[PDB]
Parts: C-alpha cells; sequence; structure tokens
RNA sequence: GAACUCGCUGUGAAGAUGCAGUGUACCCGCGGCAAGACGGAA
RNA sequence: GGUUCUCCCCGAAAGCUAUUUAGGUAGCGCCUCGUGAAUUCAUCUCCGGGGGUAGAUGCGAAUACCGGAGAAUGUUAUCACGGGAGACACACGGCGGGUGCUAACGUCCGUCGUGAAGAGGGAAACAACCCAGACCGCCAGCUAAGGUCCCAAAGUCAUGGUUAAGUGGGAAACGCGGAAGACGGGGCUAAACCAUGCACCGAAGCUGCGGCAGCGACGCUUAUGCGUUGUUGGGUAGGGGAGCGUUCUGUAAGCCUG
RNA sequence: UUUUGUAUAAUGGGUCAGCGACUUAUAUUCUGUAGCAAGGUUAACCGAAUAGGGGAGCCGAAGGGAAACCGAGUCUUAACU
C-alpha cells in the first residue's frame, strides 16, 4: 500500500536526502523495500523497525545481498529508541496513526535530523502558529519544507498530494530550568485569556516592544520574544 | 521440662499457606492469644519457622 | 381462587411511608425515593452509632487537657503520673469532676505531681 | 446521665490586652487563635464559642524571623480578572493590622462560627485604644 | 430520578455544581448576549 | 430485558486433558447435602537415602519433590459412592524459569496475595499502597500502620550534631557544583534532617458487662430438656433448614356482631 | 443493568392506583412417609355407585456365559491366587 517501486519515481526523491557513508539510519515503515535497498548502500548501518512480518520476509527477499542492517519486529509506538550515540530518522508512514509517531520522535526521542513524507494538509497545518500542538512542535526543532510528491506514484491511489519535511535540532535552550511556564503560556495563549497571564499595561507594552501589529498572524521568534517579556515581568 | 509461653502479636493477612498451617499446628487463633507449650526441638522448629509473627517467653 | 391484593400493598406502602416523616419535599410524599431515603438513613445511623464513641472520647480528652493545663502540668504527664500512682479513674467522670469541682481536681493534680516526682 | 454543655446565654467572657512589640508573627497568632476558640477553659464545647475578647495594640512592630521581609508575598483576587500582588513591606506601610488579621483568618475554623469567633478580636495599629470603659486586663504572652 | 444547581488548584472509567484545599457571595425578580449545554462531529 | 415475603448454616470459578474440532462435545479440577472407613490428612523434628543446589562443580545443604519413625496441635481438616447445581473472555502485583540489546517504570510458562464475593483506620482527594477480617448493644480500658504548633485528639518534651538555602516544600544521569512541576492551608530558623530514650493520641484489632444463634465433649435423662464447659458466626452465583401473611373448602344450624 | 471493576465519558425510570411472569398432561430416576409382605395390586365393566364383585394383566423372589445348555453359585478364563 502506497509502497511501490516505479524505480525512477524514486531516485528523483533519492537526491535531496544528502546522506553520507557514515550515518546511522532508522527508517519508519519499509513497505516492500523500495527505499531500504539503497538505504543500506548509501549509509553505514541500518536498524529498520517493521511490524508486518510478511512484509519483513518480502524485505529479506529483496535484500538477500546485504549484511549491514537488522530488522526489529516491534510496535512503533511501544519501541524505545536508543539514548546514546547519534542517528538520523527517515520516514514513509501511514496517515491514520501520524500524530502517534510525531510526538514519539520529538518528545521521547533525541534525534536531531528528521526526514519525513506527509500529506499536503499536514505539512500546511504543522507550520500554523495557531494550534497548540504546533506550538509544542517548534519548541525544540525547526521545521522546513523541501518538495512535493503528487498522488499518481502510490499504487493504491490516494486522494491528495504529499510533501517532504526536513526537521533540525536547534539546541532549543528550553529545558528544565526554562520549562513548566512554556506549556502554561501556549495553553493560555491559544484559547485567549490574556488577563491570567498579563494585565493591560504589560500586554500592550509587550506588543509594542515585540512589534506585533496583527494578533492573528504571529511568528515564532515573536512568540519567544513574548515569552522572554513574560519571564522578565514574572521574575 | 520448662514451660514456654507463646503469644501472637500480629495477624496472618496476606501470608503464605505454610505460615497458616504452622499457626494451625501451634494452636494460635488471634492477636493476644497466649498458649502453653512444653520444650521440644520440634516446637523450637515451629518457633524458628515464624519468628517475626509470634513472641516467645521462657 | 383469584385473590385481590389491594389491602396488603397499601399496608406495606403505609408502613414505609410512616418512617419518612420530616423529609424535604418529594422524599416525604412518594414511595420510590422514600425507600432509598429510609435505607440511607438506616445506614447513616448504623455508622454514627460507632462514631459517637469516638466523638465523646475526643471531647473528654480536650476537656481534661484544658482543665489540667491551668495547674501547670500537661495532659500526658498527668495521665502518666496517674497511671504510676495506680488510679483506675476513667476519662468521663474525671472530666466531670474537672468541670463540676475545683478543689478535688487540684488535690488529684497534686497527688499525680507528687507521684511522678 | 449526660455530660455538661455550655449554654450560650450564661457563659462569661473577659477582656485582655496583648502587646505585639518584637513578637514573632506565627507564635503570637497561634496563641491568639487558641485563646479565641475557648480551648483554655474547662467548659469548652465545640459547637458554641466560649472565647474572650482580645485587643491587640502596636501591631506595626511585629517582627518576622529570616529574610521574609522582602519575599513574603500576598495575593488577592477580585472575584472576576487581574490579581493584586503585594509583599510584606508595602503592606505593613499601607495597612498594618490586616496582616495580623490574615494570620488569625488562617487559623480559625471555617463557617458562620469561624467568623463569629473572628469578630471578637480587635486589632489597633497604634498605642491608644478607646475601650478603657470595659476595664481590660493585661495578659503576658 | 431526587436538588438548599458558584469560581480556581489537584486527583480522576482522563475537560467536576456535588471529591480534598482555598476564595467570593444579603432574599426575590425584569429586558438582553452568546460562552456552558441540547441541535453541533475541532 | 424482566421475574414480587422474612430469617438461620456451608459457600466457589473464569483452570487442565482429549476431538469431521472453530460460538461446539466428553472426562478431570473448584462447591453443597446424606452414608462408611482406616491413629485417614496437614505443620514441625530426627533418621540412612532416590537426584546433585554448602563445604571442599569433579562428591553434594536450605530451598521445587519423594521414604520411614516420633512429640504436640487441628469441631475428620482424608478417601469412595449417590442426589443437586454454579462457572467455562478475569484484573493488578510478587517468586522460580524465558524473550527483548539485563535496551526500554518492555513481552511468555509453574506458583502466591489482594479485589471479583471485605466493611474499618492511615498516605488531602484516590480498585490493587501500609495495618487490620464487621453477631448485637455500652457516654468503659489497652494497642498496630500513622502522628503530638493552630485548622484537628495528643511533647512549642529531653540529649548531641547538620543546614542559612525558605533547600526543606518531588524524583532520572553525579552538574557549595545539572535538581527544576509534589507541605493541604495558616506559617514556621526549628514547627526541617540525622541518632538515642521516656510518655501520649490513634480502628468495627484485643479486653470488661449484658443478650441471642449453630456445631462438639460431659450428668440427669428420655415426646430428647435442662446445668457446667470449650468453640464459631462478613459474604455474590449455588446447596440445605425453619417460618409470616391473602382467597376458598370441612370442622360450622358452632362463635362474635345495631 | 452490561462489564474484573463505575458519579465518571454505556443504557432505563415524570408521579400515583389497578393488572403482569416456574403452570398443565404423559413417561423416566431419586428422596420422605403409610398399609401388606415372599408377596403386592387392579383396569374396562357390573353395581340400591366414594361400599362390594371382577386375578384379564403388571413388578419381584437366581445368576452369568450371544447361544444350546450349566446353577447358589455360575460364567469366562488353557486354567487360576
Ligand atoms: C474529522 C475532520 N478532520 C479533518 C478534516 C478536515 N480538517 C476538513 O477539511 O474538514 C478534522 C480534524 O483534523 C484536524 N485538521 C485540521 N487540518 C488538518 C489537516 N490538514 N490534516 C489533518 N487533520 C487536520 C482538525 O483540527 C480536527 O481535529
Amino acid at each position: 500500500q502506497n509502497f511501490i517501486t516505479s524505480k525512477h519515481n524514486i531516485d528523483k526523491i533519492m537526491t535531496n536526502i544528502r546522506l553520507n557513508e557514515h550515518d546511522n539510519i532508522f527508517e519508519i515503515g519499509s513497505g516492500k523495500g523500495h527505499f531500504t535497498l539503497e538505504l543500506v548502500q548509501r549509509c553505514n548501518f541500518v536498524t529498520a523497525i517493521e511490524i508486518d512480518h510478511k512484509l519483513c520476509k518480502t524485505t529479506e527477499n529483496k535484500l538477500v545481498d546485504h549484511d549491514n542492517f537488522q530488522v526489529l519486529n516491534k510496535d512503533i509506538l511501544q519501541f524505545k529508541f536508543p539514548k546514546n550515540q547519534s542517528y538520523k530518522i527517515f520516514g514513509n508512514i501511514p496517515y491514520n496513526i501520524s500524530t502517534d509517531i510525531i510526538r514519539k520522535i520529538v518528545f521521547d526521542s533525541i534525534a536531531d535530523e528528521i526526514y519525513l513524507i506527509v500529506e499536503y494538509g499536514f505539512a500546511k497545518r504543522l507550520l500554523n502558529t495557531k494550534r497548540s500542538l504546533a506550538l509544542f512542535l517548534m519548541a525544540e526543532v525547526d521545521i522546513s519544507i523541501l518538495s512535493m510528491v503528487p498522488r499518481e506514484y502510490f499504487h493504491p491511489k490516494p486522494k491528495v498530494n504529499s510533501s517532504l519535511i526536513r526537521l533540525n535540532r536547534k539546541k532549543s535552550r528550553i529545558s528544565h530550568k526554562d520549562k513548566q511556564k512554556y506549556n502554561y503560556f501556549v495553553m493560555k495563549w491559544v484559547n485567549k485569556e490574556y488577563k491570567k497571564i498579563f494585565t493591560k499595561n504589560q500586554f500592550n507594552n509587550s506588543l509594542k516592544h515585540a512589534g506585533i501589529d496583527d494578533l492573528n498572524n504571529i511568528s515564532f521568534e515573536q512568540f519567544l520574544s513574548l515569552f522572554n517579556s513574560y519571564k522578565l515581568f514574572n521574575k | 521440662a520448662k514451660t514456654i509461653k507463646i503469644t501472637q502479636t500480629r495477624s496472618a493477612i496476606g501470608r503464605l499457606p505454610k505460615h497458616k498451617a504452622t499457626l494451625l499446628g501451634l494452636g494460635l487463633r488471634r492477636i493476644g492469644h497466649t498458649v502453653e507449650r512444653e520444650d521440644t526441638p520440634a516446637i523450637r522448629g515451629m518457633i524458628n519457622a515464624v519468628s517475626f509473627m509470634v513472641k516467645v517467653e521462657e | 381462587a383469584r385473590v385481590k391484593r389491594g389491602v396488603i400493598a397499601r399496608a406495606r406502602h403505609k408502613k414505609i411511608l410512616k418512617q419518612a416523616k420530616g423529609y424535604y419535599g418529594a422524599r416525604s410524599r412518594v414511595y420510590r425515593v422514600a425507600f432509598q431515603a429510609v435505607i440511607k438513613a438506616g445506614q447513616y445511623a448504623y455508622r454514627d452509632r460507632r462514631q459517637r464513641k469516638r466523638q465523646f472520647r475526643q471531647l473528654w480528652i480536650a476537656r481534661i487537657n484544658a482543665a489540667a493545663r491551668q495547674n501547670g502540668i500537661s495532659y500526658s504527664k498527668f495521665i502518666n503520673g496517674l497511671k504510676k500512682a495506680s488510679v483506675e479513674i476513667d476519662r468521663k467522670i474525671l472530666a466531670d469532676i474537672a468541670v463540676f469541682d475545683k478543689v478535688a481536681f487540684t488535690a488529684l493534680v497534686e497527688k499525680a505531681k507528687a507521684a511522678l516526682a | 446521665m449526660k455530660t455538661f454543655t455550655a449554654k450560650p446565654e450564661t457563659v462569661k467572657r473577659d477582656w485582655y490586652v496583648v502587646d505585639a512589640t518584637g513578637k514573632t508573627l506565627g507564635r503570637l497568632a497561634t496563641e491568639l487563635a487558641r485563646r479565641l476558640r475557648g480551648k483554655h477553659k474547662a467548659e469548652y464545647t465545640p459547637h458554641v464559642d466560649t472565647g474572650d475578647y482580645i485587643i491587640v495594640l502596636n501591631a506595626d512592630k511585629v517582627a518576622v524571623t529570616g529574610n521574609k521581609r522582602t519575599d513574603k508575598v500576598y495575593y488577592h483576587h477580585t472575584g472576576h480578572g487581574g490579581i493584586k500582588q503585594a509583599t510584606f513591606e508595602e503592606m505593613i506601610a499601607r495597612r498594618p493590622e490586616r496582616v495580623i488579621e490574615i494570620a488569625v483568618k488562617g487559623m480559625l475554623p471555617k463557617g458562620p462560627l469561624g467568623r463569629a469567633m473572628f469578630r471578637k478580636l480587635k486589632v489597633y495599629a497604634g498605642n491608644e485604644h478607646n475601650h478603657a470603659a470595659q476595664q481590660p486586663q493585661v495578659l503576658d504572652i
């Protein structure tokens, strides 16, 4: 499903991934092995996670000539990622359990380099600064859009186009000495009770110090400037 | 020989069946129930079987 | 032999409804909630029959301590001295003579202090 | 036979004067709340108060041990909205006696009987009181 | 179903009028508004 | 989906092995009533051992078993037959063996405790966390877990130290050095932590007094009833026993009743 | 009420009075009780009809080997301890 080879509907997606020969790659969802067959070649060592055992036998049949990889028959949301060393995530995921992976890899994993493919609507909404989930999402990792993959490439035909997200760790500096006010700030911000976080004077002055002219279109560095203003106002 | 006073000081809730059988063979029913015994190595075996739950008096 | 059951059900309803006099509103007029009110009142009476013995003992202890603090001795040392003096007076009537008498409580406190020291 | 109870129309309550120069806040408020409840009398009953009226003067000289003079913070909500946040120093400089009252309101029971007991306490910020006609007594604590 | 039918903090068969803590609130009406809730699926 | 009066005793299971077996069927294991029987069975100690778990894995302990002998305790708690059922998607945690990277407050087999069928006390609230099994009544006393400054019953108790941070008032790698949302409030410089000793508060636990009910052993006796005497009595599905009330018929051309 | 388990985020009841749910017939097995006892008992029917007659039948006292046949024993067992 949405697996497919088409070979040349691939190398074309297999260019933007600027991977080197020394990277460790964890890949979420292999299908029949149209991507892992070159993921073993272009990197060092692959630890793939797949739960469908017949698809795992299909992958081993496609990969009889490779040794620097192993496959784990574990459930994705119950798997605990390694906490030492460094590796990169590659993902071609089903959509009907998409959120269940993303908070898995930004809040329960310490991966710094994220390559995923999602649908258009998810890629559009994830950068929207109104939802609380997205406000939790760019709290530690920067979000970027690379290119578009339309729907004629996936054999079971989907209905809408797809897109590639590339996500990078920025070192954040929002941590245990900084947190437990950030969830406060966003969870009081997206439902609009400004009186419980500011009075009138501090709200107006923070808006004039930030330079926000429209409250409905606010960017992220504006939001961290607002949080810094709240931090200086609240000791 | 010398007589021994035996007193139960705590209950038998959530214990192994071996301790319950030991209490049944000893003749103890409730907390604060004293009983009299004679000196036997088997009786001392019952005593060291449950030392945290009964109390001995020479 | 058809038997009508009009008298028996009416008597059974009137027996229960007589036990629920002095209840707010519909709990004292209809049957379907007066039964539950009677059951809950019985359960609460059955628990407060045990709670009363704790409440009165706590009241007696508070009165005993308040009366004994005036003579310059705490409750615990007073009770320990009374136990060391082998006096078998209970907490109720000792609090009663603490309230209704002053010279006898003073003599008791002096005896307990002499027995402790 | 039944135990004695305190009738509210026959019990006697007196008047006392408490100085508060240099005394600790909590160690005075605890004694004031104990004396206001009537726990120091042999006729003590929980459902009816038996405490004595207490006048507290020189309430602006109360001292707090430690660094609490700059970091003890009182919050207050209007019941809507915005909150009013103050520290110790501007609160004693603005309205002193409220602080002492707040401590008593932290210690007394809750309900109609709690405010009925709290009504018996009169706290003055100066050294002069106009209750000399009641003939109060000096109590040392 | 019976009601003498308040706001926050936390626990929750997981968004509490009834649970633990704390605060406010004299009794009863009259013309509105959409927020809760019933129609709604975030 | 529903099934209507009351009381007294005993009181479980969501497991195992086989099958033209896939929502199935047949036995076994768990419960109750009646009959009989062997010092029947359980706990502990000792004795030389069937295997190979110390000392010294080459011989082999406690603990997972089996055999014999022996004192004490236990309302036969043991087995066989007949009558009658209930259950046949259990949940959480512990011990001995596996899996998963001794990865991960990760996942399977024999065994146990708590709920299901258990009330009360403590951790603020809270089904598995700690103590502890509710016959009834008493304005009597002693204790376990937990506490003794006020809310709120009881030490502003005693001895010797530590902290100056409101750390205490939450924990993961070791940075006074990352430790920071979870003291309940008031508020505390001891009313925080460590060690010692003496008291007290603290339950439906134990004791003191009175009453009812069942099963045993004793003397008179006997429609088997008293008087000592130990002992027991929370309970869903289920088994056993003893009773209240309504209509009509015989006793009844009797009895009460302007 | 359904679930291991509920105030939870699964369902039902506006209130009162009356009505409404383990019955009947036939076989089969067991238990308590009553008469008779190596015997017990009648059906249809006759009958001044709950009386009396009617022994036509039904169950048991002797078993097992398919069987002929053998017997307080037999049968099977080469045959038994
Ligand atoms: C049940 C409908 N969903 C998605 C449908 C879609 N938003 C529409 O056009 O109606 C609503 C839920 O999904 C969230 N959501 C918003 N936008 C997206 C996108 N692009 N992709 C996936 N889910 C989306 C809504 O917030 C709501 O939870």
